[PDB]
This record gives structure tokens, sequence and C-alpha cells, in this order.
């Protein structure tokens, strides 16, 4: 098991791709999946050792090319929207 | 601001930031 | 002037409580924000 690094995970038949992290949300013992308002999978419990893992989509955001007119320059500054600067 | 108040970002619905921050408004 | 001063100030004060003591004054805004978050929920639930 790996943390804070986007993986493609299967937990006890539950499949999903996200960023598995430590999490403070506390399950009831019999429970399996945490969820969210969208019914989308949110938190999970590691079966081999019980621990509450969050999930998170990959990153996404749109690419945006900031440019002066091609009449001025051919240089552009790329904006990656709504991401943290690592995965670049 | 008290009265008024990745869920949709998981799929694709990305809530872009309004050009003008509230502090500018 | 002095009178109009007080009427103004005492009018401003009640604007606080008009907002402070009732949450329905902002419904117009609150409705906009909800309907946006509304359709998004609906749009998401359509995936399932
Ligand atoms: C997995 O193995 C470890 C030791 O190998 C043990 O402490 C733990 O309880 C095991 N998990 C389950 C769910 O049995
Ligand atoms: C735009 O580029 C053309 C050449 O392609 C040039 O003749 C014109 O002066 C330029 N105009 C501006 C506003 O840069
Ligand atoms: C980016 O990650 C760093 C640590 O990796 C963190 O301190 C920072 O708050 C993060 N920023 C965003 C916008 O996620």
């Amino acid at each position: 098991l790996v943390k804070n690094k986007c993986v493609n995970f299967n937990f006890n038949g539950l499949t999903g791709t996200g960023v598995l992290t430590e999490s403070n949300k506390k399950f009831l013992p019999f429970q399996q999946f945490g969820r969210d308002i969208a019914d989308t999978t949110d938190a999970v419990r590691d079966p081999q050792t019980l621990e509450i893992l969050d999930i998170t989509p990959c990153s996404f955001g749109g690419v945006s090319v900031i440019t002066p007119g091609t009449n001025t320059s051919n240089q552009v500054a790329v904006l990656y929207q709504d991401v943290n600067c690592t995965e670049v | 601001f008290n009265k008024v108040t990745m869920a949709y970002r998981f799929n694709g619905l990305t809530v872009l930031p309004p050009l003008l921050t509230d502090e500018m408004i | 002037q002095k009178l109009i001063a007080n009427q103004f100030n005492s009018a401003i004060g009640k604007i606080q409580d008009s907002l402070s003591s009732t949450a329905s004054a902002l419904g117009k805004l609150q409705d906009v924000v909800n309907q946006n978050a509304q359709a998004l929920n609906t749009l998401v639930k359509q995936l399932s």
C-alpha cells in the first residue's frame, strides 16, 4: 500500500483510481465504504490492517495558453488550472 | 458572507475561480 | 441636520439585525447558489 501518490487501487473488489492518504474520519466497525454527497466513493478501510484512507481524483484542471498576440511574440505562458505544481 | 454559503471536480465539473477576488470586489 | 443624522444612523443599525436576525433576506442570492449546486448534483447523479 502506498500513500499520497496517485495509484489505481482495488480494495476487496472495490476498484478506483485516486490519491490514497491517511484520514481522520472514523468508521463504524462493520462498515466498508465511506461515501460523499454524490454517492461517489470517498473514504475506504484497508482490510489487511484497518485504517481509514481518503480518496481524491487525479488532478485535472484545464490547460490554458496565455499569449500575447502571435503578432507580438511566439512565446506563451502555460497555465495549468487548479493543480499543485508537482505532477507537471 | 456568513449567511450565504472536488465533489463535482472528480468527474469534470471544474469550478473556475471568478476573475475578481472578493477582496477586490 | 442633527435630527436627520440620528434617523440615518438608527436606520443603519436596524439593517444589521434585518440581516442578522433573518436568513431569508438573501434568498435571491441563496437561490442562485443552490440552483447551480442543484443541477450539478443532478448532472452528477445522471452518471449512475
Ligand atoms: C495482517 O497481518 C498482520 C501481521 O502479518 C496482522 O497484524 C494483521 O492483523 C493482519 N490483518 C488482518 C485483517 O488479519
Ligand atoms: C500584425 O502583423 C502584420 C504582419 O503579419 C503587420 O503588418 C502588422 O503591423 C501587425 N500589427 C500589429 C498591431 O502588431
Ligand atoms: C501543494 O503541496 C504542498 C506540499 O506538497 C502544500 O504545502 C501546498 O499547500 C499544496 N498546495 C495546493 C494548492 O495544493
